[PDB]
């Protein structure tokens, strides 16, 4: 099963709320695409149980994007390059 | 014409690049085809490159046409073939859910135009017209954006 | 009574302008330039609702 | 795959544009039909692959006429018999 997941965040304020929560060894990339911010968590490796696990918390603020990751990566826009969770807490707090 | 993403417009103008560079005085569909694969990371570009048709493979056939060429390139404009292919991409983007039409649709548009210059280029370089459109199709659609849920 | 509670509709207007600055900043990164814009945003946000 | 194809031109200036290149290996005869010029390339001394090749160029400036070949050959009007392409460049460009 998937070990890198593509998540959609709603309005940016949802992302702030989120920002104050988790990364957990996930380089992660944050796209902007039709007003909503997608967050692509890319777990370097996790087991399926473990990835579904981690992915739970993220998906308290996100939903799991139906937009295949190369669709985001192409016609989207970078917000944070591959350390997005870590970075968004900076870049959305203090 | 009149609406188009960069990627579409870009493959089309890249045809004009081929106009003088190959000397095809007015740029056929082959140059549009070349355009797709020569922008590299366009969904069309990528698609042809999947099937094995890199910029090289296309351009080799293309060079076997007018081949650099009438570099004067009298009326460095489109042809009725190429203008149709562009129009076809528009329909291939209506089809694929892109209002401002992208690269992909243009490769799709080639397929559509299966007696066209691109198409015959592709039928000389092997690659079946529907496998080529296939590759493009499978890199579009299946989305939900402007939203996160409902 | 509630013909706009403290007229902090003006608050909301600011909170918007922020969102933009903030928003656009997060996209460029503009790390601390999104950060502080965010902080100015949620600062505002709660400020609206209380008044 | 047939070694002879029938391609259709819009305004005469389109034919002219084609005329400025290739007639080699193509005996070719140029018909007139509804102000469009149909151009019959008749690849003589070619193989199927070679015809698909050549035919590209022609249909770069044209589109591929849907006219049944004995319909074209009959109810058309010759503009140039002989090597039509060689001839159009003379008779329209200079």
């Amino acid at each position: 099963q998937k070990l890198q997941f593509v998540l959609r965040f709603g309005d940016f304020e949802d992302v702030i709320s989120l920002s104050k929560l988790n990364v957990n060894g996930s380089k992660t990339t944050l796209y902007s695409f039709e007003n909503r911010y997608y967050l692509y968590v890319d777990f370097c490796n996790m087991t399926d149980e473990e990835v579904e696990n981690q992915l739970s918390i993220l998906l308290e603020y996100a939903t799991e994007s139906s937009i295949s990751i190369h669709r985001l990566e192409e016609y989207g826009k970078l917000i944070i390059s591959e350390h997005a969770l870590e970075t968004i807490k900076k870049h959305f707090a203090s | 014409f009149g609406r188009f993403t960069e990627r579409a417009q870009k493959v089309l103008a890249l045809a004009q690049e081929e106009a003088l560079r190959l000397g095809h005085n007015n740029i056929g569909t082959e140059h549009i085809l070349l355009g797709l694969v020569r922008e590299g990371e366009g969904i069309a570009a990528k698609a042809l490159q999947a099937l094995g048709l890199g910029s090289e493979k296309i351009q080799k056939e293309v060079e076997s046409l007018i081949g650099r060429g009438q570099e004067m390139s009298q009326t460095i404009h489109y042809t009725p073939r190429a203008k149709k292919v562009i129009e076809l991409s528009m329909d291939e983007a209506r089809k694929l859910g892109h209002s401002y039409v992208g690269t992909e649709h243009i490769l799709l548009g080639l397929i559509r135009e299966g007696e066209g210059v691109a198409a015959r280029v592709l039928n000389n370089l092997g690659v079946s017209l529907n496998k080529a459109r296939q590759q493009v199709l499978q890199l579009l659609g299946s989305n939900e954006t402007g939203s996160s849920a409902a | 009574s509630f013909t706009t509670p403290p007229n902090l509709k003006e608050l909301e207007q600011k909170l918007d302008e922020v969102r933009k600055e903030k928003d656009a900043a997060v996209q460029s990164q503009e790390f601390e330039k999104a950060a502080s814009l965010r902080d100015t945003e949620q600062r505002l946000r709660e400020q609206v609702e209380d008044t």
